[PDB]
């Protein structure tokens, strides 16, 4: 905040304003100029550095002027922080399929799929939508578990694949997630060729225990295996909050010698 | 499936939130290191140790307390230093922790079907009340592996979906078990979308619907795929949000009154 | 059926080499010869009228270029063909007009068309805030009527049980309370102040909390109004002069040179060839504004280009007019051919085809120090209005 | 507007100059609701019936302007046997021989374009939904609004039951009770009258954790205020079609719509909205 | 939003000889900005802020 000009216009204007009040204090009808930088800073910092005010009649006025710029400019500093803090909240954020980014053709991110998936099958009946997969068709991984590594180096950014598959990664990478909602509704199957005498018995037996919870168990051991699910800032942005104080406590030991230079 | 929908139920959390525990118990220590360097700077030129805290932290909390102050010239710079950030912490304080203070929680009442508060009732409390209705596929699944429940919601059996509903507002029953797709459809229509499923929407036995057909009857082969082709046509999927769309979605008050301050107070304890 | 390219609602793509036919979800059209593919927005309609009617077309991409002007006696283009009997309809991107529609006959407007101006975007700016925005002038001249009589009563029990140095500290601890104090033992009093003290925890509410969002630029620093502006009726004018233009060879411009002369002879140094450059020229600052369509311009202004091109006016539009399909003038196809169009926006056919062909995607800065330098401004305000008054009353005290 | 005493129009001058053009005008007294009764002159004159003067004088013109008898403005239904489908209002008036042309809002609508042509349209235009604005209120009487007196009563209290502790400690210490209880009220005020610190060791810590009550409080509370002046929630508005409220009614949002005119024949062109 | 785009317009009887300049001379008025004066003294006037 504030930039660069101001901050070197408020310590250019931190040092005017404490040259002319000692100036405005010898000729007139009794501090010395070191109250001086003691006052011009202490007012600013909130702080009781400063050991007592003008007695005078002139710069009287002067102190009430100055505090404003006090309140100013710590009143403008934390209204501007907290709003980037808050307000600022952009995003893309692809939602959807009917969204017209997936009838475009998009070069940033490209659209692929597993070849010979059931969603080829899907894709290539509809007329309306053979329009972009008419182009990505270039776009096709061979296997869905090195597609999966393609966008963790941010390679690709769109893949159509079964939920069930999709939103397991999510609990185990702490760093994928999945929007918007689902569009095409068809359950797994065991299955067989026709006529086999095993068509009837074995759909009964994978019923039965639906009722029965032994999916629970299968679901629940496997699947949900649960893990990891912002005003919590930590040293990547205030780990510099508290060096230039600590840099400061180092930065004074050379000028004890400085200091002590007055005494010879 | 079979789901639970129950009435909506009417908070400590973290009066000190911002920032993180272990971004800040840390800052504690370099509060003794800063006061011990002033120390070797007062020994120069014209006790201590404890005073500096009183020197020290009297700033950091704006200024009213009566604070002393070393004497010198090179012995006030670094509170000067100091003083920077004294404002700075404040700030990023006071950004936000007023929207996170009115944080709401999420709760909860029953864990699951298996909650082991359904085995028994009447162990604790005045008697839980749950109920559902017979002559049905939701009566018998729930008499063939929980029969002990089935002694119990026996009490408790509605004339239909609609009284149900209505008593449900009152206090007599907290509970309801019946068809996963028809509770939803109610749960997702009334004012304020206050009646919510338990664990927001949690099935149990995912048994879909069906067409009956006589015993080896020859429509059951061409009838088949004709749905089938309908799921690759995006048909239902269309076809449902003119019946089976929901008015609401499942997601001021400045009033503290306690809230979380019983912290602020604890720690006064 | 004599067509054109035009952006949104025909595209020109050559055939698939693989196939060696055309694509599918398209019509076939031969140009005048190499075989191409033709798809956009108004070339879906003209499937549904075929449908409801039933005849055979075969699309003829006209090798005359625009879509028509009278060259003293002769018409090119889409309306010359379909005047000398060697094309039915010309379906595309036509504007009905007067002269036009004299000849030739069209039928029912689908869609609005008018005259719009484009300019891009304009960096903001935010006035010095009288005060930072507080409440009103009033509170300002307030402030000073209850301080300075309530300072008064602490003197008045002072003395009961030193008025110059009663105003430093009663006053200064409503900002920020830093500077040296000074403070009593009166008992009386000492109770007072901690009330008077606890307005200053309020007054900061009033101070903080609401400053925050109002300090940005604002305003819009949006200006230069349509034609009925100034800035364009005076060719040269202050500043250097206008950077406008437009297509010609059209519609718009034998709109403007006949309804407004003077005008078109000025901009006759400021054409564009065509359209997707005319857009390059404007962005770097060679030129400020364009003259074309309200459905060309405003397709490309909705998608845009790091959301920073906007019409000025945000979309007054003008000599409104609408498109259409041309015919025989004799044809005695309009009967079934206006009816058909009518029965597809009494429907939903056509609202949600323009969510197809035609959506956009879009449509917090830095504070520094030109926006609120006007709180600086007090200070060297109050600076040399303080040295007259301090300095001069003991010149009259030394004598 | 009715006519002067004698039968003429008046003169309203328009604000930048020349008086409005007005037309005298025809048609029924009372409206007729069930009770009919003569017909007495009127004063038609605005926009359309501005644009009627230019089309007089552009193509010679004579014309004379009569209101319709009913009011509706056009609509085909069958009357007293279910099969005497014919039209009414405005629309069975010109169909009639009553009249040749129509100058009024008029949208050109497919059903009823078989009977009658239509030139090109004046204007462009849709349909939208009005509805009342929210009321906004605003309780900004401060005077501690957002605390409620839950936690003054005992905030307030809280400093008085643990200065005196300062004191107490200071029996057993290796300042009277009254010089001792204005640091901690001084300490939450922010104020600038401070003297007198506490001189046990132990006694500085209650006055340390004190120190740290004084910031949590205000800085929180004024926090809290930050939310009240803004706020700014309001979520009242249909937003258009598809509404879920518009495809199920809640006999709450009750609404209205005139009578035969053209958004009748909309909603009964469709299907999907046959409910309500 | 708007969900019904569909103009205003003048009607006769399919008799009427007067089609070819009434149909005409209303889209010279648009031409001409004669539309724009009706429209900003008879429609958009007046301010309620
Ligand atoms: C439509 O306008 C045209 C253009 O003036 C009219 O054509 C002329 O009409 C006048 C009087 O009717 C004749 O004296 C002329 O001989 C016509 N031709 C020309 C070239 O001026 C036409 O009559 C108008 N239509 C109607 C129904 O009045
Ligand atoms: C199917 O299940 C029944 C259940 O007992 C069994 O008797 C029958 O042999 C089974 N048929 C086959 C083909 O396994
Ligand atoms: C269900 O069956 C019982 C008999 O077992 C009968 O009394 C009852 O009326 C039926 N209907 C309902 C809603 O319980
Ligand atoms: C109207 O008729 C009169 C005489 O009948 C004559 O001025 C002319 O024919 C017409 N005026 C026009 C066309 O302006
Ligand atoms: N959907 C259930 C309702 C009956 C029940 O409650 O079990 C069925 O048809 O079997
Ligand atoms: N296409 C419109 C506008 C002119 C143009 O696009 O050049 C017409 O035929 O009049």
């Amino acid at each position: 905040p504030f930039q660069s000009t101001l901050w070197l216009l408020v310590g250019l204007s931190v040092h005017v304003v404490a040259v002319m009040l000692y100036l405005l204090d010898r000729f007139s009808p009794a501090l010395t100029l070191s109250s001086a930088m003691w006052f011009s800073w202490g007012v600013l910092l909130n702080s009781g550095i400063g050991e007592g005010a003008p007695r005078s009649f002139s710069a009287r006025i002067l102190g009430m002027v100055w505090a404003g710029f006090a309140m100013i400019i710590v009143a403008s500093y934390t209204a501007n922080l907290a709003a980037f803090l808050v307000l600022d909240r952009p995003e893309e954020r692809i939602t959807g399929i009917n969204d017209p980014r997936l009838r475009n053709p998009s070069d940033k991110f490209i659209y692929a799929t597993v070849k010979q998936s059931s969603v080829d099958i899907y894709f290539r009946r509809q007329v309306e939508l053979s329009t972009m997969y008419r182009h990505m068709e270039k776009h096709n991984y061979e296997s869905a578990a090195e597609a999966i590594q393609a966008v963790r180096d941010n390679k690709l950014h769109a893949f159509i694949w079964d939920s069930a598959v999709l939103e397991f990664e999510a609990s185990q990478k702490c760093d994928l997630v999945t929007t918007g909602e689902l569009f095409f509704r068809s359950g797994f199957g065991i299955g067989m060729r026709k006529d086999s005498p095993w068509k009837q018995n074995v759909s009964l037996s994978i019923l039965k225990s639906h009722e029965n919870g032994f999916m629970e168990d299968l679901d629940k051991t496997w699947v949900r295996y649960q893990e990891c699910d912002p005003a919590t800032l930590t040293f990547e942005n205030m780990a510099g909050v508290f060096m230039l104080v600590a840099g400061g406590i180092v930065a004074g030991i050379f000028l004890i010698f400085i200091e002590i230079a007055y005494k010879r | 499936g079979i789901s639970v929908m129950v009435s909506r139920s009417n908070s400590p959390s973290a009066f000190l939130e911002p920032f993180s525990a272990d971004v800040w118990v840390m800052m504690f220590v370099m509060l003794l290191i800063v006061s011990a360097v002033a120390v070797f700077v007062f020994e120069y030129f014209s006790f201590t140790i404890g005073k500096a805290i009183w020197l020290l932290w009297g700033l950091v909390f704006n200024n009213s307390v009566p604070v002393q102050n070393p004497k010198g010239t090179t012995s006030k710079i670094m509170v000067s230093v100091w003083a920077f950030f004294a404002v700075i912490f404040l700030a990023s304080y006071t950004a936000n922790l007023a929207a996170f203070m009115i944080q709401e929680e999420y709760v909860d009442q029953v864990s699951g079907l298996s909650d082991k508060k359904f085995q028994r009732p009447n162990d604790f409390s005045p008697p839980f009340r749950f109920g559902t209705v017979p002559n049905g596929s939701t009566e018998r699944n729930i008499r063939n592996n929980y029969a002990e429940m089935h002694a119990y919601m026996g009490k408790f059996n509605q004339r239909g979906v609609d009284d149900a509903l209505l008593s449900l507002k009152t206090g007599k029953l907290d509970a309801f078990i019946y068809d996963a797709a028809v509770l939803n459809y109610m749960a997702g229509r009334d004012e304020g979308c206050k009646l919510v499923t338990i664990g927001s929407g949690k099935v149990f036995a995912s048994t879909g619907y069906g067409i009956a057909i006589q015993k080896d009857s020859g429509w059951k082969r061409q009838v088949d795929l004709a749905i089938l082709q309908l799921f690759g046509d995006g048909e239902m999927e269309e076809l449902e949000a003119l019946w089976l769309t929901g008015i609401c979605h499942n997601e001021m008050s400045s009033q503290l009154d306690i809230d979380n301050m019983a912290g602020v107070f604890y720690m006064l304890g | 059926v004599a067509t054109l390219e035009e952006r949104p609602f025909v595209i020109v793509e050559p055939a698939d080499p693989i196939s060696g036919t055309c694509i599918r979800d398209s019509v076939p059209c031969r140009s005048q010869p190499e075989k191409r593919c033709c798809k956009g927005f108004c070339i879906d309609i003209l499937k549904r009228l075929a449908h409801t009617i039933g005849f055979s077309y075969d699309l003829y991409l006209v090798t005359n270029g625009k879509h028509g002007k009278k060259i003293d006696g002769v018409w090119n283009g889409m309306i010359g063909e379909v005047f000398y009997q060697r094309a039915d309809m010309a379906i595309g991107s036509l504007t009905i007009n007067e002269e036009r529609s004299e000849i030739v006959d069209f039928s029912v407007p689908f869609v609005e068309t008018g005259i719009s101006v484009m300019v891009a975007r304009s960096n903001g700016t935010v006035s010095p805030s009288a005060f930072l925005e507080p409440y009103s002038p009033a509170v300002w001249v307030m402030m000073f009527v209850m301080c300075l009589t309530v300072v008064a009563v602490t003197v008045f029990i002072f003395e009961y049980l030193t008025i110059g140095k009663s105003i430093w500290l009663l006053w200064a601890l409503v900002f920020n309370n830093s500077v040296p104090v000074e403070n009593p033992r009166g008992t009386t009093s000492k109770i007072m102040v901690l009330v008077w003290a606890f307005f200053a925890v309020i007054f900061l509410a009033s101070y903080t909390a609401n400053l925050a969002a109002f300090m940005i630029q604002e305003e819009y620093v949006d200006t230069v109004s349509g034609l009925s502006d100034r800035k364009f009726q005076r060719p040269q004018e202050q500043y250097p002069p206008l950077k406008f233009g437009t297509v010609p060879n059209g519609s718009t411009e034998k709109n403007i040179r006949s309804n407004y002369p003077d005008m078109h002879s000025y901009m006759v140094r400021y054409n564009q060839p065509r359209v997707e450059e005319a857009l390059t020229q404007l962005k770097a600052g060679k030129l400020d504004a364009f003259i074309y369509d309200a459905a060309v311009l405003n397709y490309m202004a909705r998608k845009d280009e790091g959301c920073k091109l906007v019409t000025i006016g945000s979309g007054k539009v003008f000599a409104t007019t609408g498109y259409g399909i041309a015919l025989h003038k004799g044809s005695r196809w309009k009967r079934p051919i206006d009816l058909a169009l009518l029965q597809f926006l009494g429907d939903d056919e056509i609202e949600m085809l323009e969510r197809l062909w035609l959506s956009g995607i879009c449509h917090s800065s830095k504070l520094d120090i030109d926006n609120m330098a006007g709180v600086f401004y007090m200070l060297l305000v109050a600076m040399g209005l303080s040295l007259l008054v301090f300095a001069w009353e003991h010149l009259v005290y030394w004598r | 507007k009715p006519t002067l005493s004698d039968g003429t129009c008046k003169e309203e001058f328009t604000v930048n100059g020349d008086p409005v053009k007005k037309v005298i005008c025809t048609g029924p007294n009372d409206t007729s609701p069930g009770s009919p009764r003569h017909t007495v002159p009127q004063c038609c004159y605005g926009f359309c019936i501005d644009l009627l003067i230019k089309l007089a004088r552009t193509m010679n013109f004579t014309y004379e302007v009569h209101l319709v008898a009913d009011g509706k403005f056009g609509t085909q239904e069958r009357v007293n046997n279910s099969n005497k489908k014919e039209w009414n209002g405005m629309m069975g008036e010109l169909l009639s021989g009553q009249a040749d042309m129509i100058v009024a809002p008029l949208t050109i609508n497919n059903e009823r374009a078989q009977y009658i042509e239509f030139s090109k349209p004046f204007k462009y235009q849709g349909l939208t939904i009005l509805v009342k604005k929210e009321i906004p209120r605003s309780t900004l009487d401060s005077f501690m609004q957002p605390f409620q007196s839950t936690l003054w009563l005992l905030v307030g209290l809280s400093v008085h039951v643990v200065a005196v502790m300062l004191y107490l400690l200071d029996r057993f210490s290796p300042l009277t009770l009254s010089s001792a209880m204005w640091f901690s009220w001084g300490v939450l005020l922010n104020s600038g009258i401070g003297e007198g610190a506490p001189r046990s060791f132990s006694a500085r810590i209650l006055g340390m954790v004190w120190a740290g009550f004084a910031m949590i409080i205000v800085a929180s509370y004024t926090a809290n205020l930050a939310a009240f002046l803004v706020l700014d929630r309001p979520e009242e508005r249909i937003t258009g079609i598809n509404d879920p409220r518009l495809r199920n009614p809640s006999d709450k949002f009750i609404y209205a719509t005139v009578k035969q005119s053209s958004v009748d024949i909309y909603f009964r062109r469709q299907v999907e909205l046959s409910t309500m």
